[PDB]
RNA sequence: UUAGGAAUAGUUAAUAAUAAUUUAUAAUUUUGAUUAGAUUGUUUUGUUAAUGCUAUUAGAUGGGUGUGGAAAAAUAAAAAAAAUAAUUAAUAUAU
């Protein structure tokens, strides 16, 4: 079970045992009620396991779900961001750049005042 | 690729025919032996045209030595110690193939040459950029290693099963 | 209809800013005529335009340039006493009057020459203008103020342009300079005033322009212009020596590739200048260059500069002969716009190996041509290289004139 | 392979071209440089049969 | 390099055990030396005192073949092959041995096989490589027929004239259209051969 | 081409290899030259789970109200150092704590000494920028005894995972020039007791028995069973 | 297609792919084994390529010289017939 | 130069070209002199960058030790001179017929 | 999976922009007005300006000007240490700076500590030397750091450096400084010019006499 | 090398790629489906009147009855028949001289004809893949390796040319006493 | 609404964003159709006019030279000798970028590219008073073979010809 | 090719002219031009005794990005696309 459109693990009840899985050809997979891409994946996995290649491949579901959320046309693992109609702060109603209050941010913090009080206590 | 020749001529005409003399010119060199330096002779052979002057023979010796130890300074051509006038023709001195020509150098100077003329310059103006050899030294026909053999990959009229006509008129 | 028509419609001509506006509008008119895109414009005699003008569809291709030149003439007849008044504080400086005269002369040299039967005016208006009074007015306003000519390169181009205006329009060049440096002399020529007051050029092209103006300003006076020596080899006049030494300056002809932007026509000017300097001062050269040591520090500098200029000129001749249309025989414009560098600078290179507009930028620079020797160039250079040698030398054994003659025969066959 | 030096001469005659002397010279020298002497004599016999 | 090669072979053949130092100082870094330098130097490496010096010198010579772009010749690899019981230096790659065993066992059992020794015309030769066939199959026709208005067909067609009637022709076209062109519809005689291939096929 | 895999062999497109030549396949993209690369995703992403409960501060924010307690500042510096070290050691992080900026010492990647691979870089020069964890490093590359003639730029010198062993005898001061380490075949004489070649051309490492067992169990030759 | 097994090096990155192409040395070793087993087949493939190339060249040689002999006889007879017709004209 | 006589690689002084022919003939020319004597009409710029001095590592270790590398830039800024001062003796064996045998700093 | 044929060629290898889809449609007049109004919104320009066609980020001359024109977050420095922090940012935090700091410059910042707010400015400059600038400290760096923490009476920061010195960068800490903060000794230095044990609360116990 | 890639048919190294021997089909039902062994490009030329390089033949994938069984009864004559036509000389020209590519189904079809060995994908699932170790390979190579000149002459006969004249034929090719 | 479409593109082309933002602000307040959604904030609210700065520069003196300089509010000027050297840096940098030609524009702004204009009479329309300078409608308005069948003439002789 | 047949032009040639400031008695067209209309062409179709009449569906595409060898690039059941994924067969798609 690697592909989203090949739900291989959803057909565990469609087989009796290991021998029933490894003796069914594609016509018997069509008889059992399996869609075309899923039965093709099952048959190719069985034929790869018979040739000496176990099904050890990376599950590409979450990577494709990450790449799906962009507007690429060919699903080619690119990143194409969406451009909205207003991409600047001046057209969002904000008149000018925000001025920071330089008198409020240059005040001494509370731990500094407590340490100044402790210094005045311990100096005298 | 404009080489001023747009047809096939299998023969060579008169403007490329030159009358040449194989003039060999000697140089005084010094070789190291177990005792010390010994004076020997190094010969440079050129093909000079018959109606050329001695300054042109000196230029031909300069462009055809291919050795960094021979034309190191300004030299002068001489015969039997008597120096040669560089503005005189070879026929005015009776210079033949058997005439012994020496090149006396002055090693305190430094020969500053500027090779703007190619080594193989004929009248038809076809020069190689990577030639690196006198045209009298190189062979006439050799194997071409720079090109690549290519076969016909585009069939004209015949493409398949039965050759009826082959579309030979096309 | 030009904008200058709205400034001469009855205004107060004694105002300074009106004269400045007239001058700027006439400069704009002449520059629009000179820099006109004449790509599709054609002037062929068409029979159907006999009793009318050109067609309405063919106005911009046939009628526009002729009407522009006729408007330039009819405005020059009304304006030339406002910008350049008669010689008796001024309304216009000498530099802007010089710029107006230069654009007027550039419009006059490229006038419409072909006279159609459609034209109702005289054919004599299809001839270039005679600007003899205006060059004298500009010279009178230029000798009035000091430091009109400077050692800058823009002032070098202004010096070349003023000497050109004096050569073309029959005006003496010594009027551009004050009379105290011309005092003590009965008569001086244009080329002598050029060679006496030339600045040191920073490029080879400015020296080529100066060496061309020296030859063209003195046609039959080319003997008296550049003769600085006696018949025995002694230097007569050191002013011509100091002028000719600073013409072939080290900032112009010092590099090995100093003639990299010299075409086949400018190399003829260089070799003609070298041959004229050798021919007029032959007793000096054949005495001093062979086996003579001199104590004058100026003569050794002049001889070294002449040897360097002649050697790089012969090397450029061998470059254009033995390597025709080569990439090392290509020329370019001085301070030429190579747009690939300015496109790489004003872009963001995250990878500097990826050069933007590479297929167009590597092909395109300000004017860059493959240079080969033509017939008129090779037949002139075969004479000039033979002129560079002495009379006792054999021209048969010269290995460069023979190569030029064989190149001419091979390219003609 | 050096046999192509014999091949491109033969295709020169199948395509109705007359092989010049430089083609025979080049074929014989290319086959002699590769040690194929019988193929060079075959080029000579091709020249004689033309 | 051929001048230094004789010096190296002389220092190897004299047994002076100094040819490797001459090859390192003079021929290694500053010459395009071929593989027979190490074919000479392997005998000098063989005459070392201990076997590990011989082994390390052979391996260093192989690294010198890798670095200076001078591939080892067949003779050098066969010289190192003969002393594999002593040095144990591998001189063939992992790819060539797997090809060699599967080729050699197959060629041995194919030479010992009596059934597959018969020739196969599909495998042994090419029957014909010329662009045109060697004998006439009858085609083309070079004439029109019923329902065909286009004659000659022009591009990619062998028809040269109309089938039955034509406008008046002159010269070689008159002789061609009436006598000399191809005609496969002739029931009596096939289209003719050139001279002299028509006299011996008269009957 | 200059160097094809198995010569010209085109029964499959995989027989040519994953790259057709060590040179770049197009002239306009010089970055497509074949070289040894480094897994920068795991290496350049350092563990952010050491900065939790730690108040970092921006560079521009030097106002008084945004200042923190000096014990909190010290534990922030300790956490930032542990964050920079958490994946691996850089070249510029190892050379800063060495004498003469580590000139002459031998730097090596982790996988440069395992298997039959033997390669290190003798450091010659490092230009630190203002961000001292980055920069440009230079050195002589030594691969199986052979050494370069000139110093080459150390590729992936900014990616962590480097190691060195500091030796005082290899340290070269800023006054002198770092000499090239000698080629064991060319410069110094070959001695088997000092350096012995792990690998050579036409040599391949023998098959490990655990890899043989794993491949024969994956192919189905050995009876793998739960 | 390049196989990405589950036991490759995972790229813990939310801005791209979740698995890299960095293998295990066991994967390197078994890929080398499969490379050798393909190398045998491609060696036989290239051998049959060169064998068929030289077979085609030899067949072209033989058929070309036979065609040259027949065409030379034909063109000699054709030139003789053309010269006779020119004499009659 | 330590194995064969190079003709114009060692002089007794700087080559005296005129000031007009200085830019034309001098670039591309090399010669060795004895002692650290620099030509006139140049501005002395000593190369002290360890990134620029690292490329003389094989030159200073296997051959004569590099003491100073200087770049000479003239008044017109158009003709460089790369001056490298070596300290003898050579680590390479010098032939008696070689060019460096006629140099006092190389022979001693 | 490359963006070679999806965006223009000058956006090759381009990362870290806000949105690279903006700079593909800049030349449209509704977006060209938006670009020029954004440059007026960012300040630093006296004339209307558009960024170049083949640039996504700001140019190097314009981003240097807005970095130089940017007012510092600390306005009106009271202490000479806070004046040194503003000199530290003009020298070691300029736009595209090349020069690195010096361990002697860190000693200058640690010698001006007067109030406990100054230690937070000083120790954050100590963190930029280890983590950001990656500077090896001098042999006496822990000496200047120890006496800087004692002027403000902050001993818990001094003993915090002893339990892990190599994360902080103190490659040399002498043993008498270790014995003082751990409680083994009761003094950390012997003054050469006064011949007394510091601090002065311990000098009344140990050295009852004044020696040169 | 496009902005939006053709998602259904991706290829390698651009268009038009290397020539490949393929088995193309028709847009019909399976009951009348036949295959054309053709030589084409890697990307199919749909903008041409020349859509293929050479036509090697036709393969019929449906088995036919043996209509020639009473002619001469051989072993396995009455089985079904798979009819295929193969241009041998054009295949050898495009395979050796032009060096075409091959898909696996034309490779299997030509291995059935005796022109090629069986393909890489024709797996015997009862025999696992081989396991290589260099020590046994070196031992087998040193046990029996050929001579250098014998291997060189074998390669010269297989690759360079196979018609090298004997001495008895060189003695016949030389001229006789009126010219000798 | 046709006048606002032309006049906005002219001020954008002639590098005037204050005049173009005020045009969009004016057309949204007056109720011009097509511009009731486009309303821009006035980023030049505290800045004076451009002609008033050039009048003040000819005749507080430290603020007179830097009255044209636009600041965010969290920005401060340099010293007067240092800021004046920085203003000449931006002067030579802006003209260096504007002198470089775009290689596929034929010397035109992006407003000039694909801006062919003929009146509404050129495409199957006649006089209406509210269409002052009406651009002719595109060729996709009238498709051929939907007005008349195949091999039959349509009454549009000069429609698709631009 | 037009049931009611007349003018056309970023124009023709030369050229030391890339990137045409010049020269010319320039160029197309009543042997049918340009424009307007209809309009992919094509011994593949149909018919007949018919060199007649009648049909057609290979294709291409100067401003979307100077990238790329080539713009053909905003969407096509294969043309299997760099590890033998699978190559027994039929549905090969709905699923
Ligand atoms: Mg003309």
């Amino acid at each position: 079970d690697i592909h989203r459109l090949r739900p291989t693990s959803d057909f565990k009840a469609s087989f009796k045992d290991w021998n029933d899985l490894f003796t069914c050809d594609k016509r018997q997979l069509r008889v059992r009620g399996i869609p075309r891409m899923t039965r093709d994946a099952i048959r190719t996995a069985v034929q790869a396991f018979q040739n000496g290649n176990p099904p050890e491949r990376f599950d590409t579901k979450e990577e494709w779900l990450y790449y799906k959320q962009f507007k690429t046309v060919d699903y080619s693992y690119r990143v194409i961001p969406e451009l909205p109609e207003k991409y600047r702060p001046h057209q969002s109603g904000i008149d000018q750049a925000p001025l920071p209050d330089y008198r409020e941010i240059n005040k001494m913090p509370q731990w500094a005042e407590c340490e100044e009080r402790r210094q005045s206590k311990k100096t005298v | 690729h404009d080489t001023d020749r747009h047809y096939w001529r299998a023969v060579t005409d008169d403007p490329r025919v030159q009358h040449l003399i194989p003039l060999r010119i000697r140089f005084k060199i010094f070789t190291w032996v177990t005792s010390g330096w010994e004076q020997r002779m190094q010969v440079v052979q050129i093909m000079a045209p018959k109606d050329s002057t001695i300054a042109q023979v000196k230029d031909l010796v300069i462009v055809e030595n291919q050795s960094p130890y021979l034309c190191v300074s300004s030299f002068h051509l001489a015969i039997d110690g008597k120096e040669l006038d560089p503005q005189k023709t070879l026929g005015e001195y009776g210079i033949t193939e058997q005439s012994q020509i020496d090149a006396i150098e002055q090693n305190d100077h430094l020969l500053h040459r500027d090779d703007e003329r190619p080594r193989d310059w004929t009248v038809d103006e076809i020069t190689a950029e990577d030639v690196k050899r006198s045209p009298y030294k190189e062979m006439e026909m050799q194997p071409l290693q720079n090109l690549a053999p290519r076969y016909e990959a585009r069939p004209k009229g015949y493409f398949g099963r039965t050759y009826y006509s082959g579309m030979k008129q096309s | 209809p030009s904008p200058v028509d709205e400034c001469l419609r009855g205004g107060s001509s004694l105002d300074k800013r009106l004269i400045q506006e007239v001058r700027e509008r006439f400069v704009s008119f002449c520059r629009e005529y000179v820099l006109m895109d004449t790509s599709g414009m054609k002037s062929t005699i068409l029979s159907t335009e006999l009793n009318a003008g050109p067609d309405y569809e063919h106005y911009d291709r046939r009628l526009r340039r002729k009407r522009h030149w006729l408007a330039i003439r009819h405005r020059f007849e009304d304006v030339r006493y406002v910008i350049w008044p008669d010689v008796v504080n001024p309304s216009l400086t000498a530099g802007e009057m010089l710029e107006a005269l230069l654009w007027l002369d550039a419009a006059s040299t490229f006038c419409v020459r072909k006279v159609h039967p459609s034209d109702l005016g005289d054919k004599s208006e299809f001839l270039p203008l005679d600007l003899q009074r205006e060059v004298e007015v500009v010279a009178c306003h230029a000798r009035r103020d000091l430091d009109f000519f400077d050692p800058s390169a823009t002032s070098l181009e202004q010096f070349t342009a003023c000497a050109a205006l004096c050569v073309n329009h029959r005006v003496p060049f010594s009027l551009f300079f004050p009379a105290q440096d011309v005092c003590g002399d009965a008569s001086v020529s244009t080329g002598q005033c050029i060679v006496a007051n030339a600045p040191s050029p920073h490029t080879a092209l400015g020296a080529v322009r100066i060496m061309a103006l020296i030859s063209e300003g003195s046609g039959s006076d080319i003997g008296k212009t550049i003769m600085f020596s006696d018949a025995f080899g002694a230097v007569t006049r050191f002013g011509i020596l100091r002028g000719l030494s600073r013409v072939m300056s080290v900032e112009a002809f010092g590099c090995k590739d100093a003639l990299e932007n010299v075409n086949e026509s400018e190399l003829c000017i260089i070799l003609h200048f070298c041959a004229e300097v050798r021919e007029q001062n032959a007793a000096f050269f054949r005495r001093y260059e062979a086996s003579e040591e001199d104590s004058d520090p100026q003569q050794v500098s002049f001889l070294a500069k002449y040897q360097q200029l002649s050697q790089i000129a012969l090397a450029r001749c061998k470059r254009l002969l033995y390597h025709p249309d080569s990439p090392r025989a290509q020329v370019m414009s001085e301070d030429g716009y190579i747009p690939l560098v300015e496109l790489q600078r004003h872009a963001e290179g995250t990878n500097k190996a990826a050069l933007i507009h590479y297929n167009l930028g590597i092909r395109s620079a300000q004017g860059m041509r493959r240079v080969a020797l033509g017939a008129q160039s090779s037949a002139r250079l075969a004479e000039l290289v033979s002129r560079l040698e002495e009379a006792s030398a054999r021209v048969s054994g010269n290995t460069l004139v023979n190569d030029l003659v064989h190149h001419l025969s091979h390219k003609a066959a | 392979i050096p046999q192509e030096a014999l091949h491109w001469l033969l295709r020169m005659i199948v395509d109705n071209f007359n092989p010049q002397h430089v083609h025979y010279i080049a074929a014989m020298k290319t086959l002699q440089s590769a040690g194929e002497l019988d193929m060079a004599r075959d080029v000579w016999k091709i020249m004689e049969r033309q | 390099a051929d001048m230094h090669l004789q010096v190296v072979e002389t220092m190897v053949g004299c047994g002076t055990m100094k040819a490797n130092d001459y090859f390192v100082r003079n021929v290694l870094r500053q010459f395009s030396w071929d593989s027979r330098f190490l074919e000479a130097l392997y005998v000098e490496y063989r005459r070392q005192d201990d076997v590990d010096m011989w082994a390390e010198l052979t391996k260093r010579a192989l690294v010198w073949t890798a670095r200076y772009n001078a591939p080892a010749s067949e003779r050098l690899r066969r010289l190192i092959e003969d002393d594999y019981d002593t040095i144990r230096v591998q001189t063939r790659t992992f790819r060539e041995l797997a090809v060699f065993q599967f080729r050699d066992v197959e060629e041995r059992r194919h030479s010992r096989d009596v059934v597959n020794e018969l020739p196969n015309p599909w495998y042994d030769y090419v029957a014909h490589a010329l662009p045109f066939p060697d004998r006439d199959a009858g085609y083309p026709d070079e004439y029109g027929d019923l329902g065909q208005w286009r004659a000659p067909g022009g591009p990619g067609s062998p028809v040269r004239g109309p089938g039955y009637y034509a406008p008046p022709m002159e010269g070689e076209h008159q002789r061609g259209y009436t006598a000399e062109w191809r005609d496969l519809r002739n029931p009596m005689r096939p289209p003719e051969f050139p001279t002299p291939w028509e006299r011996k096929y008269r009957q | 081409r200059a160097d094809p895999l198995n010569g010209g062999s085109s029964m499959t497109l995989g027989s040519k290899g994953s790259k057709l030549s060590p040179e770049p396949h197009r002239r306009r993209m010089p970055w497509t030259a074949a070289k040894e690369y480094v897994p920068g995703v795991v290496l350049n992403a350092r563990d952010k789970m050491v900065l939790d409960g730690v108040q970092l501060l921006d560079i521009e924010s030097i106002d008084r109200a945004s200042q923190l307690d000096p014990l909190e500042v010290l534990r922030a510096v300790v956490a930032t150092r542990e964050y920079n070290i958490s994946t691996g050691k850089n070249i510029f992080q190892l050379a800063s704590q060495a004498t003469y900026n580590g000139r002459g010492q031998r730097f090596y990647r982790k996988e440069w000494q395992e298997g039959t691979y033997d390669k290190y870089v003798t450091l010659s020069a490092i230009d630190f920028d203002r961000d001292g964890n980055k920069g440009t490093a230079y050195g002589y590359i030594t691969f199986h005894g052979e050494t370069t003639t000139r110093p080459v730029q150390v590729d992936f010198a900014d990616v962590p995972g480097w190691y060195m062993d500091f030796v005082e005898e290899r340290a070269v001061p800023f006054t002198g020039i770092v000499p090239p380490p000698p080629s064991i075949g060319t410069d110094v004489p070959v001695d088997p007791h000092s350096y012995r070649l792990k690998a050579y051309p036409y040599y391949d490492a023998p098959n490990p028995p655990e890899f043989v067992e794993r491949l024969l169990k994956d192919r189905g030759v050995l009876p793998d069973t739960p | 297609r390049q196989i990405r097994p589950y036991y490759n090096l995972p790229s813990k990155s939310e801005h791209g792919r979740k698995m890299t192409g960095f293998l295990t040395p066991y994967r390197h070793w078994m890929w080398k084994q499969n490379e050798l087993w393909r190398n045998v087949h491609e060696a036989q493939f290239e051998h049959l390529r060169r064998v068929y190339k030289r077979q085609w060249l030899e067949s072209f040689r033989v058929n070309a010289d036979e065609y040259i002999y027949k065409y030379n006889i034909t063109k000699a007879a054709q030139l003789a017939q053309w010269e006779c017709e020119m004499k009659e004209q | 130069a330590a194995s064969s006589p190079v003709p114009h690689i060692i002089g007794s002084k700087h080559i005296d070209v005129p000031r007009e022919h200085r830019l034309r003939l001098l670039p591309g020319m090399l010669y060795l002199l004895d002692g650290d004597t620099l030509p006139g009409e140049f501005t002395i710029n000593r190369v002290l960058d360890p990134t620029a001095l690292q490329y003389y590592g094989r030159l200073s270790s296997q051959i004569v030790t590099v003491e100073a590398v200087r770049m000479l830039v003239p008044d017109d800024l158009r003709l460089l001179c790369n001056c490298i001062t070596f300290k003898g003796p050579l680590h390479l064996p010098v032939a008696p017929y070689a060019s460096l045998a006629s140099l006092r700093g190389a022979s001693q | 999976a490359s963006l070679r044929y999806r965006r223009p060629y000058w956006m090759m290898f381009l990362k870290g922009v806000d949105n690279w889809k903006i700079y593909t449609v800049i030349q449209q007049p509704d977006h060209q007005r938006t670009e020029m109004l954004y440059q007026a919104w960012l300040g630093g320009l006296d004339r209307p300006y558009t960024r170049p066609k083949c640039m996504a980020n700001q140019p190097l001359w314009l981003s240097k000007k807005r970095h130089m024109l940017r007012k510092e977050r600390l306005d009106g420095p009271e202490t000479p240490l806070e004046k040194y922090v503003l000199e530290w940012h003009k020298k070691f935090h300029s736009f595209q700076g090349t020069e690195r700091p010096t361990p002697d410059d860190l000693h200058t910042a640690l010698d001006l500590v007067e109030r406990p707010l100054d230690l937070s400015y000083a120790l954050q400059l100590l963190g930029q030397c280890r983590n950001l600038n990656n500077i090896r400290f001098a042999k006496e760096t822990f000496l200047v750091f120890l006496e800087a923490c004692l002027r403000v009476g902050r001993r818990d920061c001094a003993e915090y450096a002893l339990e892990h010195a190599e994360p902080l960068g103190f490659w040399f800490i002498d043993e008498d400084h270790r014995r003082y903060l751990q409680g083994e000794q009761t003094w950390y230095k012997l003054s050469p010019l006064d011949n007394l044990y510091y601090p002065v609360e311990e000098n009344a116990k140990l050295n009852e006499g004044r020696k040169p | 090398a496009r902005a939006v890639i053709k998602r259904r048919s991706p290829q390698l190294w651009g268009a038009p790629g290397a020539p490949i021997i393929r088995m193309r089909g028709h847009h019909v039902v399976w009951k009348f489906q036949s295959y054309d062994l053709v030589v084409e490009h890697t990307h199919k030329r749909r903008n041409s009147d020349i859509r293929l390089l050479h036509y090697l033949g036709k393969h019929c994938p449906h088995p036919q009855k043996s209509l020639w069984s009473p002619d001469t009864p051989v072993a396995q004559d009455r089985h079904l028949f798979m009819l295929t036509t193969v241009d041998i000389d054009a295949f050898k020209y495009w395979f050796g001289v032009k060096r075409c590519r091959l898909s696996m189904k034309p490779w299997a079809l030509l291995a059935k004809a005796g022109l090629l060995p069986p393909s890489l994908t024709q797996n015997s699932k009862i025999m696992p893949k081989p396991l290589f170790d260099k020590e046994s390979l070196m031992r087998y190579y040193l046990a029996n390796r050929k001579d250098e000149d014998v291997m060189a002459r074998e390669k010269y006969l297989n690759y360079e040319n196979s018609m090298v004249k004997t001495e008895e034929e060189r003695a016949a090719e030389r001229p006789v006493a009126p010219y000798l | 609404p046709t006048m606002v479409k032309f006049y906005h593109d002219c001020l954008v082309r002639n590098n005037r964003p204050r005049e173009a933002s005020s045009l969009m602000r004016l057309a949204a307040e007056r109720g011009v159709h097509g511009y009731e959604d486009k309303w821009e904030a006035d980023v030049y609210k505290g800045r004076p006019l451009d002609s008033e700065v050039m009048n003040e520069s000819e005749g507080q003196a430290s603020s007179l030279a830097f009255a044209s300089l636009m600041l965010r509010g969290d920005q401060r000027p340099l010293p007067e000798n240092l800021q004046a050297l920085l203003e000449e840096e931006t002067t030579r940098n802006i003209e260096a970028e504007r002198s470089v030609p775009v290689p596929f524009s034929a010397g035109l702004h992006a407003t000039e590219i694909n801006s062919v204009f003929r009146p509404r009479v050129y495409r199957q329309l006649w006089y209406k008073w509210q269409h002052i300078a009406n651009r002719y409608r595109p060729t996709a308005a009238l498709k051929r073979r939907q007005l008349a069948p195949r091999d039959s003439p349509t009454g549009i002789p000069g429609f698709y010809r631009i």
